[PDB]
RNA sequence: AGAACCUUACCUGGUCUUGACAUCCACGGAAGUUUUCAGAGAUGAGAAUGUGCCUUCGGGAACCGUGAGACAGGUGCUGCAUGGCUGUCGUCAGCUCGUGUUGUGAAAUGUUGGGUUAAGUCCCGCAACGAGCGCAACCCUUAUCCUUUGUUGCCAGCGGUCCGGCCGGGAACUCAAAGGAGACUGCCAGUGAUAAACUGGAGGAAGGUGGGGAUGACGUCAAGUCAUCAUGGCCCUUACGACCAGGGCUACACACGUGCUACAAUGGCGCAUACAAAGAGAAGCGACCUCGCGAGAGCAAGCGGACCUCAUAAAGUGCGUCGUAGUCCGGAUUGGAGUCUGCAACUCGACUCCAUGAAGUCGGAAUCGCUAGUAAUCGUGGAUCAGAAUGCCACGGUGAAUACGU
């Protein structure tokens, strides 16, 4: 679709990944970066993801390692 | 206030150059802003100069800018003391070697820049406007001239309301392209508001 | 080999340069064919009067490019020397390349 | 010595020449049937020729370029009569009635600040 | 016209020599098809404001982010301003 | 149109058949501009038309528009505060004309297949009146005569 | 003349308070190019090297850190305080000043009339005589010829030919940009107070301000712009400043404007084929060549540019098919799968591939423009810009209808 050869993600973002596979998962963690795709490694862990008020916790599953952390969190309120 | 500015309608007409240099687009965007840098600085020393206009030029990595004044004097000094110091700073805003000339301004009232320099600096002075622009008046056909008017715009004489009441005198054709029409802008900087002064000269018909 | 090309802004400015070129060539040495007038490139510029709206009204700016070729055909030692550096520039940028 | 004129028509330039040979058309290496020339403006190239004694009478070479279709025959069409110049200016008494030696000065129209192309203004909203 | 931004400005322009430019030849034939490795774009945590597009072209004299020319490098405001008292040289009221 | 008045220019002649009343025909039906595609269809209009009928060229679509001519017009007055419709005599420039539009406009109307076909449908109706167009020729004809008062 | 960060001001958070930016005081440190860890980042805390052009020793100029007040900063407020710039009435033909005269005076006259012009244009008349702004003219471009010049432009007479102006050559010609001629109601005819002017004719490429642009009077609307800039005053100042990240400016039960694209057989689709102009291009435009159906990718000439690149213009035209249908019309929406620019394409892109194929079959009252190379229609280029045009600016192709009249 775009992005052309290899998902780009922040680093920042691939270090907490890394550690909750090393250090062990806990909590829905806190990222402003919206940019980084979801991989394999961060299904069924959980994060949080910042939209101009708070950070959504939402959780990571199989068939979302396609789509990006920012298609699920939506920006503008309505209603 | 919707009128052609009468030195630019005239550049094609019946101007030598405001800029004579050459240049290529590449460097053209960075060589244009030396320009105006330059006479940034040039007219800040050139302030109690009375420096009327001046041209620049770049003849091959080099620099002149050709400039005029009322007062030769103050621009020129003893032998080379303030076209040293002038010629210097030139070059290091340039970054090239550096050339100067003088040209000595005959009947400075002729000149447009002067003139509104002149009018626009009696402002801080805080005396009348009507007198302040007559006073421009009275020697227009006695040394040379064969027309000129002159306009102020907004806060005359320090009044809530903003007024123009321009003045003219002789022939000033403003639309004839062959007429030879000295003009420039000026602005006040007095406590009590900004006068713009405009001032239209006819030198001759062809 | 004496392949000349310059480049001025005004509609008459190298008129009088390159005029002053030939007959320093010519009278000196032989040939000199003459002055080429070649295409002008004008560089036609639309910006917006006003600095708010007013689009409707717009003021059209232009810069003329005028080029020139000289070409002297005889490189003689004699007409080379006393030519050089009697190009008294007005900015016009003096280019010798084929 | 041959027989030319130039002749043109909106930005388009032709190159005519006369001489006393044979009638065959060659425009730019190619024949007037082979010039693509069979809906309206057929014989524009031929117009000046319209009211002639010919029969056969004349080689002719034209080479237009610049323009489109009707433009360059046009060209061709004002190029032909000064090309008439073997006659002198006996037999274009007759040839200013008809106005082929009339060059047209109706030139495509430059494109104006707040106009669509030249007179178009756009459309106002109500009043 | 805003010192500030004008200032971000000397910021933004100045890390494009530092940052990219000389070290910005990284990516250029690194990130292509060859022999991957992905440290490559591990290096993409610097400050990020040397970017080579990333400056509006403000106006060299005000500061106006609107109607700037690559030729004069200037606002259209100040191209008249200019224009109008000479400046550039083969500029005059164009009409054909 | 005021103060000046105008020269009337002339158009050319058809490059086929030499008819300078064909020249405006064909630019009635012209649309976008393209007089290649316009004669294409006023041509095969034509060769259709005088095949069929069995008359000559010229004078079977010229006798059939004889018969779309029409005798007169009227013109909206407002002067008194109400609409008066005037009856006027259209002059032999005007009368063709009208008359070339109203066959281009009624084959326009139709539902057939080509141009061609279509207004060569109404080019062969033009003689012996069954169509749109010698009906339309007459829409005004109604209405004048009852306005031969004002006068 | 272009909101994916940036821009960008506004919002939710995280931070800084003599500050991001400028002058001055004191004080230590060359600047700076090297790297690590933590944080989303702003950033604080370490380890490197360096310590450079003047110095009777208090120091210098660049730049950096710290502290102190004067300040700096403000896309904050007032276009009912302004400069500058501009729309509009209107490219409408007007609007004024001098003396002189008329009236007690505001004013009038001039500039009231009769003709005429695009026009306060000109003529005659006149209690005014003159001048000035404006109009006109002078400018640019276009219609034609002459002269100057002949490469990268151009190819007629000649031979040489790989049939390519390609290579001698030839300077004609087109083309190209410098300077001239040429269009003045003057030559002629008629009318007109015998003047201005008008109508027609001749010549001429161009006849009655040739066509178009530029060119916008005195002033009006307290018109717009304190947000480009400049600036009076006011107001906030460990915040209405400043920095960073993400968000918004792209929202969606609605109404209107300005456009593109259609509803088609003057047409759709596919094959073959002919003819432009104006541009842009070195942090660039990209041949040719190879790869991929394609967007493009890799390889990789030439050209700062009449050379080389973008660039293979489309309508049109020659055959075939479709034959009046929600269709081979029409392209929306949506799905799957790609490319490109860039730290970055989910919010929020361009463009490509496959598939889906809403509405719509000429549209209500009413309403917009245009007098000829115009309307209409079909293409191309540029500015902005890393990347996003149906907008905007610029260019050419084909090319009408109707003007009785106010």
């Amino acid at each position: 679709r775009s992005l052309k050869k290899g998902p780009f993600i922040d680093l920042h973002l691939l270090k907490k990944v890394e550690k909750a596979v090393e250090s062990g998962d806990k909590k829905p963690l806190r990222t402003w970066s919206r940019r980084s795709t979801i991989f394999p490694n961060m299904i069924g862990l959980t994060i949080a993801v910042h939209n101009g008020r708070q950070h959504v916790p939402v959780f990571v599953t199989d068939e979302m390692v396609g789509h990006k952390l920012g298609e699920f969190a939506p920006t503008r309120t309505y209603r | 206030g919707q009128k052609v500015h009468p030195n630019g309608i005239r550049l094609g007409i019946v101007k030598p150059w405001n800029s004579t240099w050459f240049a290529n687009t590449k460097e053209f965007a960075d060589n244009l802003d030396s320009d105006f840098k330059v006479r940034q600085y040039l007219t800040k020393e050139l302030a109690k100069a009375s420096v009327s206009r001046i041209v620049i030029e770049r003849p091959a990595k080099s620099i002149r800018v050709t400039i005029h004044t009322a007062r030769p004097g103050i621009v020129i000094g003893k032998k080379g003391e303030d076209v040293e110091k002038l010629r210097k700073v030139v070059a290091d805003i340039a970054g090239v070697p550096a050339q100067i000339n003088i040209a000595e301004v005959r009947k400075p009232e002729l000149d447009a820049k002067l003139v509104a320099d002149s009018i626009t600096s009696q402002l801080e002075r805080r005396v009348m406007f009507r007198r302040a622009m007559k006073r421009a008046v009275q020697n227009a056909m006695r040394l040379g001239a064969k027309g000129i008017k002159v306009e102020v715009s907004g806060r005359l004489g320090g009044a809530e309301i903003a007024r123009t009441e321009w003045y003219r005198e002789g022939r000033v054709p403003l639309h004839t392209l062959r007429a030879d029409i000295d003009y420039n802008t000026s602005e006040a900087h007095t406590t009590y508001g900004v006068i713009g002064v405009k001032v239209w000269i006819f030198k001759g018909e062809i | 080999r004496i392949r000349i090309r310059l480049k001025a802004f005004d509609h008459r400015l190298i008129d009088q340069a390159t005029a002053e070129i030939v007959e320093t060539a010519k009278r000196t040495g032989a040939q000199v064919r003459g002055p080429i007038p070649l295409p002008t490139r004008k560089e036609r510029f639309t910006v917006l009067i006003s600095p708010h709206v007013n689009k409707d009204a717009r003021d059209q700016y232009e810069i003329r490019t005028h080029l020139r070729l000289v070409d002297i055909v005889e490189p003689t030692e004699k007409t080379v020397d006393a030519l050089m550096r009697l190009d008294l520039a007005a900015g016009v940028d003096v280019q010798i390349s084929l | 010595n041959q027989y030319y004129g130039t002749g043109r028509r909106k930005s388009s330039a032709a190159r005519v020449f006369i001489k006393p040979g044979n009638g065959k058309i060659v425009i730019n290496q190619r024949s007037l049937e082979q010039y693509f020339g069979r809906e309206t403006a057929r014989m524009v190239v031929r117009q000046p020729l319209e009211l002639v004694d010919m029969v056969e009478k004349l080689d002719l070479y034209i080479t237009v370029k610049g323009g489109g279709i009707s433009g360059q025959a046009g060209a061709i069409r004002h190029g032909i009569t000064r090309a008439l110049m073997e006659y002198d200016e006996s037999l274009r008494s007759e040839l200013r009635k008809a106005g082929f030696v009339t060059r047209d000065a109706r030139q495509v129209e430059r494109k104006k600040v707040g106009l669509r192309k030249a007179r178009r203004r756009p459309q106002f909203s109500k009043r | 016209a805003k010192q500030s931004m004008k200032a971000r400005e000397v910021k933004r322009v100045a890390l494009a020599d530092k940052y990219f430019a000389k070290r910005a030849e990284l990516k250029a034939i690194i990130s292509d098809v060859n022999a991957r490795w992905n440290a490559v774009l591990k290096l993409q945590t610097l400050p990020r404001d040397s970017s080579p597009s990333r400056q509006r072209n403000r106006c060299r004299q005000t500061g106006r982010p609107h109607g700037f020319l690559r030729k004069f490098g200037l606002s259209r405001i100040k191209v008249r301003e200019a224009a109008m008292r000479g400046e550039i040289p083969g500029l005059k009221k164009a009409s054909w | 149109p005021r103060r000046r008045v105008i020269g009337q220019r002339k158009i050319l002649p058809d490059p086929k058949f030499g008819s300078e009343l064909l020249a405006k025909f064909v630019n009635i039906l012209m649309v976008d501009g393209k007089k290649s595609t316009a004669e294409s269809i006023v041509y095969s209009a034509l060769e259709t038309l005088a095949q069929r009928s069995g008359k000559s060229e010229l004078e079977a679509f010229e006798v059939a528009l004889e018969n779309v001519r029409p005798t007169v017009e009227v013109k909206s007055r407002r002067v008194g505060g109400s609409t008066y419709q005037v009856p006027v005599e259209v002059r032999p420039v005007r009368r063709n004309a009208l008359a070339m539009r109203w066959i281009v406009e009624a084959a326009r109307k139709r539902g057939d297949k080509s141009m061609a076909l279509r207004l060569a449908n109404e080019l062969s109706d033009a003689a012996e009146n069954k169509g749109t167009a010698v009906k339309k020729r007459e829409d005004v004809h109604r209405m004048a005569e009852a306005n031969k008062a004002f006068a």
